[PDB]
């Protein structure tokens, strides 16, 4: 839809600018894309917030250094996926590996994070 | 501009006069303080700079002021 662009190089990740939001479709793919946006580290704008802002489900830590996470999400019409959020954020549970998740998520987590020098 | 000097001996009369052009002093002053006006202002922007890194922020000063 409208509301998000495809991230270039990627079948399954989209941002969305009005909510500043990087998404990853847990095992579906995208579709339609007539545009892409390519990644670049401003998209995940750090969140400010005097007390961290807690977070519940299954959290994993993609950079300690940058405050960067992975937080599981299902959208209400049930679409499992993941949005990878950079901020002042605390886990109610535990962190988890990234390990943890699908080859799916982890081949677009490199392409997303591992720059191409 | 310019100055002289005289050596004679005490129970002597026989002097030996020289001259000197003080343009010279002029120059090595004039590059001593260049180079230590250059060398502190140097340091102070190597010093700044390295504070800004202390500060360890990922991107290059203009694309911070861009973002």
């Amino acid at each position: 839809s409208k509301d998000f662009l495809q991230l270039k190089g990627t079948m399954n990740a989209f941002y969305a600018p009005k909510q500043r939001i990087l998404s990853i479709l847990a095992v579906n793919r995208l579709f339609g894309a007539t545009e892409t946006i390519d990644f670049h580290p401003n998209l995940l704008v750090y969140r400010q917030s005097s007390p961290p802002v807690r977070l519940t489900g299954d959290v994993y830590v993609v950079d300690k250094n940058e405050k960067v996470f992975l937080v599981k999400h299902v959208f209400s019409n049930t679409v499992p996926a993941y949005l990878l959020i950079r901020g002042d954020y605390e886990s109610s549970s535990d962190l988890k590996s990234l390990r943890d998740l699908n080859p799916w998520v982890q081949n677009t987590l490199l392409k997303l994070l591992i720059p191409d020098s | 501009n310019k100055v002289r000097t005289v050596t004679e001996i005490v129970n002597s009369d026989e002097k030996i006069q020289k001259t000197y052009e003080l343009a010279e002093f002029d120059l090595k002053n004039l590059s001593s303080l260049e180079s230590y006006e250059t060398l502190k202002i140097k340091l102070a922007l190597s010093k700044y700079m390295a504070m800004l890194s202390t500060l360890e922020m990922t991107q290059p000063l203009l694309e911070i002021f861009r973002n």
